């Protein structure tokens, strides 16, 4: 432990943006924390982003505005940013910084880890193939989670991601046919989503065994850097140190992206594609890589995270990377509701990288992997007669693209329109996909093997 | 001995009192001492891209300077182990820290020092026989499938003067001594290369031997080559590491590395829970696979700046098993990573950037990464052949192929397995978009082609322009309709979506499609070209007659047959053996025959 | 088989080629070696000390 | 007919061939031929060296034009030991003539502690006074400098010109 | 020449010693006269003892044989000749067979591409695995197919078109690869 | 000739990608060549880049890898680039930077050239009218090239524009109503290339008349920066002082400008378009202009550059400025490559601007102009009739439309279409071409006067 | 009276001891005189447009200096003459070196002086 008195500088040289550019900083460590207290007594925390001989440049999480360049005094922690972790986080709402919100003490910690975390040793990472059955069948039949994945909601602003992910978080649960600790971390969020989620998860029992973090709209920009790294810290500590099943959900992981945006544009570091930074993608998996089993610890993280695709486009810099660093998206479509579809999850372009091992025999049915596949190319010939029938036509099609047709019109009505109360089993869920294929005969079934199609087509 | 880190702005570190130290000389920063490499070097100060992270270096910290590049101990106990990117073994790692982490600056040994390996000496060398770089002088029973060849290092060479007698040897063990001008090398089973640098080879020959995937989209349409280079740009799902790690389980490379460069860290836990169970036959005995795997991982966030190391380590790795003379296969899980590293380092350097971001020598450091490839005659004088295939996947930023990496990575490489999202979210696996994608070792094939598989030649051509005349009815059925085709122009629709749907998607979690043997899929398409000659053969001439056929009539007909070529792809190559899959092919060519007769 | 003695004779042909040559070549080194190395030599002890031109003061 | 016209290229392709040995061969005879009149120059340069008198007439230039072409304030002059007291004479020739030729004023110390290998033919090697830079002039130095650079005449003259040049411009 | 000069020369070295070798194992009596006396240029430096920095500086100067090329195919023609007579250890062929074999290899156009360096793989194939095999009636049996092939080599030749040992190699290689239960 | 001892420095101040800063350095000599002893003794080379009083900028061709301060010592030459030119370096392999990669001897120079050249004085630079008969009908016929002219391949990444260099190489001849010697410039080129080129030298026994100077992938990407000129050095002394027929096949041109933009990367110049150094305009003049004939001389320099065109795209600066400064262009399509047509010259952007004086009455036919514009424009308006049949349907096209769409096939068919060791004459070529206008009627072969119409048509 | 070259970098030479230059004012750059063109000043560092090829061109290379701007003769001898961008007489320049080259720095008058 620290045993030093920690040095209080008052040699602010220049500001600049989020950035406190201090000098004669006596051997700055880069990473290091800093406490600034203002002019006027008004206290902020600082995060070194570089140092070099006895300068240090601290961003400021809180912003710049009101730093003197003679007054402002940056006391310097000695170490890299740590936070209190205790499994009484559980039923708390802290803000984006972790500061207590609830008008409860402040964590009496049980460790102080790191925010970053360290990556787990690949060679020690165990695989998800437990089920999670959240009840949508757009994602159990089709889509199916595993305990330990990386499967973000990829949405649209206006669209009911938060719905959707409030029902997965009250549904959730595996097929065995224990309770999931949640820890959410909502960015740049308005006071109606951190209303919605905290009232739901009230409305439920669930809130004993809950974890806020909340960055509003309004709440400083640079904060929502940490903001996921502390939710993940907490997730970690009840995950892997006290063996909770622990459901993390980051919220707006756009509004994260805007921030990361903003500061490295005023550190003016290299930009990727429209203006993020060139390492985004190494930051969003330092956030999303903190999820999934480990080798003789029996917790999990669970990820959800959600962001709202602009413009609902899907290449995107940040959903794309989000993509590529995740092991999947739930894809939630306007052009479903428009149509007033709940779930409006477009299946077609959702995917879930884990249900080629959580789905099969044993864990779920073994018709599970052959109905998925023929449920998303019945559904992708139907969307091309759709596509074609505007061009040509009803009186130029087929009785096959009539079938077509009528297998995607009853397949957004009965399989992916759902109650947003309605826990559907994933036996109910492929049962309903074979309702559903049975409007082909066998021969156009051409996915499906004979051994699966005359054991459970005819019923 | 000692600089002193003057500032920290990431990976990248600068350093006081750097005198003397060459450019990518390995540095130990911090008291911790992570591992880094020296890139610019201004005034007595140098510039180190850290492969550690240095959040907690400080000003002041000790930078101790190791008098050697970037280089790896290639030797006994590579196969089946796990590296990180500098080549600490993860697995060495968990059983010494007894954490699920990797603790920043651990110094563990990428070799254990402890095994005993049986050696067994070549029998020809003697005290006072002249040798040379690459020539072996032992072997190492390392298990059951890699008789692991001890060879001088390149760059040692003189007259012998201690040969070990065969027994068991730990890797610290000295096991040949040699002279050269007077000056005396002992040398143990273990040599250490710069990454950096092309281990060299006597001769580079052309590649002329197919990799053999499992996939059939490439294994017909575009073959790779032992000892060629390979793409496979997709957008992210296209399943481009599904095809990498098909390619690793099942190819007919006798060594696979894996270099896991900065993608998915559960990826390289599926590898490890998959190898180990699936085995391949030897001498009748079966084996797992991992004996002849060994993975290189730098996962998406552990260190940035060790992207580059893997890659490096992975490509040396490779080129060292191919010295052996094996015909190693390199899969670079993800190339547009180590780009984005590259770029970042670039942007901590403040140095001017090419497009998009990436440093102006991007294609340079591609291109000498791409061009260790080939075949080769290896070093040393028992004359060997081995080989280092590589197929690096490319992860274009908004599913474009316009962008710099695969817009490089395409003028390098040699076979190009584009991948369409369209087609992944359909669930055509594998991805590859057959209009774009090429090879260029479809030339240098057709000498075997034409000796093992002799039709296969002309039913390729047959296939590929039968998808061609089928793309190009596409747009005109799209904006005119179905009505205006011929009745030859159906076929040719219909076929093509007969070889779509039933010959290129290949759903690779499968018992029946996971491999599918070159014999099947010459068979395969054989029945589907045949059906489409007879069809048009039909149709042609009975076209002039009153008593059309059209392919209405051959579909209402022919449903069984036309049903049978769409489940030829069910069939199982190790529940149905050989001959029976070749049986039943050649059934269906008669039972198509057969209608055909029966119909005309 | 009668084709074989191609090779059998056009190797000793060029090997025949090359003798000569290889003789002209070092004739005409025996007669230049001298002169040429005189010249080399008075060039070499020739020694002529400069300062840069562009020297001031 | 087409074996025959593959072995017909055969044979092309195994012509070719020994004709490119036959040219390497020639050419490397010759720059064989050139090696070996350098390897007498040099043996010449040694023997040169062994008559002190001009020996000694020698060093005075080799000296001075390293002093001249370092201009600096502060020297060190390397020599073979063999060869100190005549260096240590032409530094001593050479130090007025630098005054006066340059308006420097010089110090120029002799290299006692550090003498070049007597393997070598002779000559100085010059330092600044801090050692970061070297004039070097050493008769293997000055022999190759000059033969680099004559290899045109020498080529001429040994082996005549060539036929084909013709213009020279 | 793809190598550092250093490197390739070295290598012309260790292919002059490797011949040496091969030559001193394949014929330890010094009977192959004919092999003896294509191989004279290389072989003098091994049968006239020198050290390896005087091998390396009359490579160098041009003195032994310092092409790669030539050094290669001759030391591959010898290097198979040698897999051969050694895999056929316990059978000791004709010296006229061993030298009509020599000439056959000599005048094949590349010798990777050969069928004879398939047929020395095949037997390779199952002599290694006869080295370790445990006497389990399949490894009897494999040992038993293999000395009657090792026997018929030794009489008849890997280079020509011996339709008993096409036939005992398919044979014998199908038994090696047929499982083991 | 330099007398004066040459200085090295231990003064390296520092080392920046390919550069090498070094000061002190006594009056440095702008484009002085540098020898750099490393640590190790590995010897290198460098030119100077610029001065600054005491400054130099060393690029270093073979890298900056293991090079030290406090040990590498720099020695200045005295003077800049002189390459030792020889007739005798025909028939040799030499790698970028004009050093043997074939075992041969290094070369007794005839002379040194500085490799910037020497400019020749536009007064006395005859103007080229003899056609080189390429053998290729798709340029013979509407591109011809004349000997003395400067005409790029512009291709792009999987063509065989390799394949069409070969076959000029070895087809290429004056119209017969001589022979030529090739100076091979391969830079960024992989091994299959590099030895792809050397085999069909070897193959077609021309090699005692080839001289390449090899730079592969692996070689280091500074030494391409002087390799062209090195190459054009050569084929000037062959040219104009040994009175040859110089044929240059500069291998990628891309390459050499990746090569020149990572020197001004390095260099931090202001940067032109797509990072480019904004002087890539004169630095391509300085390679290409090379080319031509003389007065007195009897020799020439035909020249023919290679350009892969990233993403295609023709407006990209490596093409973009290579057309400014060629005569012209030979463009290889990827359509038509992919529909297997070689060689897969797509007439429609590619032109050679000297073919209009190259062509005509006693030096290949009458009718080579007329038949050449002819088949351009009936190859363009079938084009457009072709984008229109894609686009309305076939049964919209007239007879006129029909016609063109036949002429389109039969043409790409029998006149781009060419086996790749046929090597057509410019009559055969002609003849091909009468071939396919024929497929018109005389009213509609608006571009041929009637004077040749009735001559030449009705055959 | 003239400076020294103080840089180079392409054809954009830097003189020192260029007091009193001024902008677009002739100098001469290296001992070969090849023509520039003051394009910017600094101090008394004057930055210098060189009109041919600076390669060679070293540091301490003295800079003339020429009290007028870019210029061009006009008169007699213009119709029919072939000139160099800076009004140089290719045609002359041929016929005075009896060679194919622009010699580097080659200073011949614009119009001939010795038609009459």
């Amino acid at each position: 432990y620290l045993s030093q008195p920690r040095l209080t500088y008052k040699t602010v040289s220049g500001v600049n943006g989020p950035l406190v550019i201090l000098d004669h900083v006596k051997f700055p460590r880069y990473a290091e924390i800093v406490h600034l207290t203002l002019p006027d007594g008004t206290k902020r925390s600082g995060q070194v982003l570089e140092v070099s001989g006895s300068k240090a440049v601290v961003q400021v999480f809180e912003g710049t505005s009101g730093i003197d360049a003679k007054k402002t005094s940056c006391e310097f922690t000695g170490d890299i940013l740590r936070t209190p972790v205790s499994e009484d986080m559980l039923g708390r709402v802290f803000n984006g910084s972790g500061k207590p919100i609830d008008r409860g003490p402040v964590v009496l910690a049980e460790d102080f880890l790191d925010i970053m975390g360290q990556p787990i040793n690949p060679q020690c990472r165990i695989y998800p193939e437990e089920m999670i059955q959240t009840g949508i069948s757009a994602i159990d039949g089709m889509n199916s989670i595993a305990r330990g994945q990386k499967i973000p909601i990829f949405s649209a602003a206006g669209l009911p991601h938060n719905e959707i992910a409030a029902q997965i978080c009250r549904q959730a649960g595996l097929v065995k046919k224990e309770n999931f600790a949640i820890v959410f971390a909502a960015m740049g969020v308005n006071m109606e989503t951190a209303r919605f989620f905290k009232s739901d998860f009230e409305e439920n029992g669930s809130m004993d065994n809950v974890c806020l973090f909340l960055n509003l709209a309004n709440d400083p920009t640079i904060e929502r850097i940490i903001t996921p790294r502390l939710a993940l810290t907490t997730a970690e500590f009840l995950a892997y140190q006290c063996e909770k099943h622990v459901l993390v959900i980051l919220t707006d992981m756009s509004s994260y992206a805007e921030a990361l945006r903003e500061v490295s544009a005023a550190r003016e570091e290299v930009p990727g594609r429209r203006g993020f930074p060139g390492y985004m993608y190494t930051d969003l998996a330092t956030i999303y890589e903190r999820a999934g089993r480990v080798e003789g610890r029996n917790g999990s993280i669970t990820q959800i995270p959600i962001l709202t695709m602009p413009n609902d486009d899907i290449t995107h810099p940040i959903p794309d990377l989000t993509g590529y660093i995740t092991e999947g998206q739930i894809y939630v479509d306007r052009q479903l509701h428009n149509r007033q579809i709940y779930p409006p999850i477009n299946v077609l372009p959702s995917l879930s990288r884990l249900m080629k091992s959580a789905i099969g025999e044993g864990m779920t049915r073994k018709d599970h992997a052959d109905v998925s596949n023929q449920l998303y190319a019945c559904y992708a010939i139907g969307k091309d007669v759709q596509a074609m029938k505007a061009v040509v036509g009803e009186e130029a099609l087929t009785s096959d693209d009539l079938l077509y047709l009528e297998f995607l019109q009853k397949f957004e009505k009965n399989f992916i329109t759902q109650g947003p109360y309605e826990n559907r089993t994933v036996y109910e869920t492929l049962d309903i996909g074979w309702q559903l294929l049975r409007i082909f005969p066998k021969e156009m079934l051409k996915r499906i093997p004979q051994s699966t199609l005359s054991e459970f087509y005819p019923r | 001995t000692f600089g002193y880190v003057h500032g920290v702005s990431g990976p990248v570190v600068t350093a006081c009192d750097m005198a003397g130290a060459a450019m990518y000389e390995l540095v130990r920063v911090g008291h911790s001492e992570l591992v880094g490499e020296i890139i610019r070097l201004e005034g007595d100060m140098a510039t180190i891209q850290v492969y550690e992270e240095t959040s907690g270096v400080s000003v002041g910290d000790p930078v101790l300077r190791t008098g050697k590049p970037l280089s790896v101990e290639l030797g006994p106990g590579i196969m089946g182990a796990i590296f990180d990117g500098i080549q600490r073994p993860l697995s060495d790692i968990s059983s010494q820290t007894q954490s699920i982490y990797i603790p920043r600056g651990v110094n563990v040994s990428a070799l254990s020092r402890d095994i005993k390996w049986e050696f067994i000496p070549s029998k020809n060398l003697r005290v006072g026989s002249h040798i040379t770089g690459g020539d072996i002088y032992g072997i190492v029973n390392e298990n059951s499938l890699i008789k692991h060849k001890i060879m001088l290092p390149p760059r040692s060479r003189g007259s012998v003067t201690y040969i070990a007698p065969p027994g068991n040897y730990d890797a610290s063990d000295v096991v040949l001594e040699l002279e050269f001008e007077g000056v005396k090398e002992k040398l143990s089973m273990v040599q250490v290369w710069p990454v950096r640098q092309v281990r060299p080879v006597t001769e580079k020959l052309p590649a002329n031997h197919p990799l053999l995937t499992g996939q059939r989209v490439l294994d017909a349409l575009f073959p790779c080559v032992q000892g060629g280079t390979t793409a496979i740009p997709g957008a992210f799902g296209c399943g481009k590491t599904v095809i990498s790690q098909s390619l690793s389980k099942y190819s007919n490379s006798d060594v696979i590395i894996y270099v896991g460069c900065g993608e998915r860290g559960n990826e390289m836990s599926e590898v490890l829970r998959d190898f180990p169970e699936l085995t391949m036959e030897v001498d009748g005995k079966v084996e797992s696979i991992m004996k002849r795997t060994a993975l290189v991982a730098n996962t998406s966030n552990m260190p940035v700046a060790a992207r580059e190391a893997s890659i490096y380590t992975g490509i040396t790795l490779s080129e060292y098993f191919r010295d052996m003379g094996y015909h190693v296969s390199m899969m670079a899980d993800s190339t547009s990573r180590w780009a984005e590293a590259l770029r970042e380092i670039s942007g901590r350097l403040a140095e001017m950037p090419a497009d998009s971001g990436y440093p102006a020598y991007l294609g340079a450091r591609l291109a000498s990464f791409y061009e260790r490839a080939g075949r080769v005659k290896c070093l040393g004088n028992p004359e060997r052949e081995g080989s280092v295939s590589i197929v690096g996947a490319v992860s274009p930023p908004g599913g474009d192929f316009s962008d710099p990496v695969t817009s490089a990575t395409l003028g390098i490489v040699q076979v190009f397995w584009g991948l369409d999202k369209k087609l992944a979210q359909r669930k055509h696996f594998p991805s590859v978009n057959w209009l774009i994608s090429y090879s260029k070792y479809m030339r240098a094939l057709d000498e075997y082609y034409d000796k093992h598989f002799t039709e296969f030649v002309p039913l390729r051509t047959k296939a590929k322009e039968i998808l061609q005349e089928e793309e190009d009815l596409a747009e005109i059925v799209q904006l005119v309709g179905k009505a205006s085709l011929a009745e030859t122009d159906k076929i040719t629709l219909e076929v093509a979506k007969l070889i779509k749907d039933d010959f290129l998607q290949q759903n690779g979690y499968t018992p029946y499609d996971r491999f599918c043997p070159f014999y099947k899929t010459v068979g395969m398409l054989s029945n589907m070209i045949s059906f489409y000659d007879m069809a048009r053969r039909a149709v042609e001439t009975t076209a002039q007659s009153d008593n059309k056929i059209t392919w209405s009539i051959i579909r209402e007909h022919m449903g069984e047959i036309l049903y049978k070529l769409s489940s030829m792809k069910f069939k199982d190559p190790v529940k149905d053996g050989e001959a029976k899959i070749k049986a039943d092919y050649a059934q269906l060519l008669e039972d198509m025959q057969n209608a055909f007769r029966s119909l005309e | 088989q009668a084709a074989m003695g191609s090779q059998g004779n056009l190797s000793a042909e060029v090997e025949q080629a090359t003798r000569r040559q290889v003789q002209g070549m070092q004739s005409s080194q025996q007669r230049n070696r001298e002169r040429v190395l005189t010249q080399l030599l008075g060039m070499v002890c020739d020694v002529r000390p400069q300062v840069h031109p562009n020297y001031r003061i | 007919e087409k074996k025959e016209k593959q072995i017909e290229q055969q044979k092309k392709i195994q012509m070719s061939n020994l004709m490119n040995q036959a040219r390497l061969k020639v050419l490397r005879a010759r720059d064989d031929l050139i090696t070996d009149l350098l390897n007498e120059a040099k043996q010449r340069l040694s023997k040169v060296v062994k008559d002190t008198t001009r020996y000694q007439v020698l060093l005075d230039g080799l000296v001075l034009q390293g002093l001249y072409q370092l201009l600096e304030p502060r020297m060190i002059v390397r020599c073979r030991k063999q060869d100190f007291p005549l260096v240590k004479a032409a530094v001593q020739k050479a130090i007025p003539m630098y005054k006066i030729a340059t308006k420097k004023d010089v110090d120029v110390q002799i290299d006692l502690e550090a003498y070049l290998p007597e393997d070598i033919a002779g000559g100085v090697e010059i330092y600044n006074g801090d050692r970061k830079i070297k004039v070097s002039n050493t008769l293997e130095s000055r022999l190759d400098l000059i033969a680099q650079q004559m290899m045109p005449e020498v080529r001429g003259a040994l082996f005549g010109a060539n036929a084909n040049r013709k213009f020279l411009d | 020449g793809g190598l550092t000069s250093e490197q390739y020369h070295s290598q012309v070295v260790g292919k002059i010693g490797y011949i040496a070798r091969c030559m001193q194992t394949i014929d330890p009596e010094n009977n192959l006269k004919k092999i003896r006396e294509d191989y004279q240029d290389v072989l003098i430096w091994a049968e006239k003892n020198y050290r390896f920095e005087e091998i390396l500086e009359a490579s160098k100067s041009g003195k032994c044989p310092n092409d790669l090329d030539a050094l290669s195919r001759r030391s591959l023609i010898l290097q198979e000749l040698l897999r051969l007579v050694s895999s056929i250890s316990p059978f000791k062929m004709k010296l006229d067979l061993i030298e009509s074999q020599y000439e056959k290899m000599k005048q094949h156009v590349n010798l990777w591409k050969s069928d004879y360096h398939v047929k020395l793989n095949q037997l390779n194939q199952l002599t290694d695995y006869l080295k370790n095999a445990a006497p389990t009636p399949k490894n009897n049996f494999l040992r038993a197919m293999t000395s009657v092939l090792q026997m018929q080599i030794a009489q008849y030749g890997i280079t020509e078109d011996n339709e008993g040992i096409n036939q005992l190699f398919k044979l014998g290689l199908h038994l090696l690869a047929m499982a083991n239960e």
